[PDB]
């Protein structure tokens, strides 16, 4: 609903990866400082600079 | 006897992956 590039990235952010957890839930993992997280980093965003 | 669904610690570290 409401197709727009307001808050959409697609294949996760840069340096990140979608890995499947032992429970089945796909968590996020960054490759910049080797640090994963349960929450969604690509979702927590609503502002930028241009 | 699990019960606890979310312990608190993040997923598997990249170093361990």
């Amino acid at each position: 609903g409401s197709p727009v590039d307001s808050n959409d990235l697609g294949p996760l952010p840069p340096g990140w990866e979608e890995r499947t957890h032992t429970d089945g839930r796909v968590f996020f993992i960054n490759h910049n400082i080797k640090k994963t997280q349960w929450e969604d980093p690509r979702m927590q965003n609503v502002a930028i600079t241009g | 006897g699990s019960t606890l669904p979310i312990p608190g610690t993040p997923p598997p570290n990249y170093d361990s992956l």
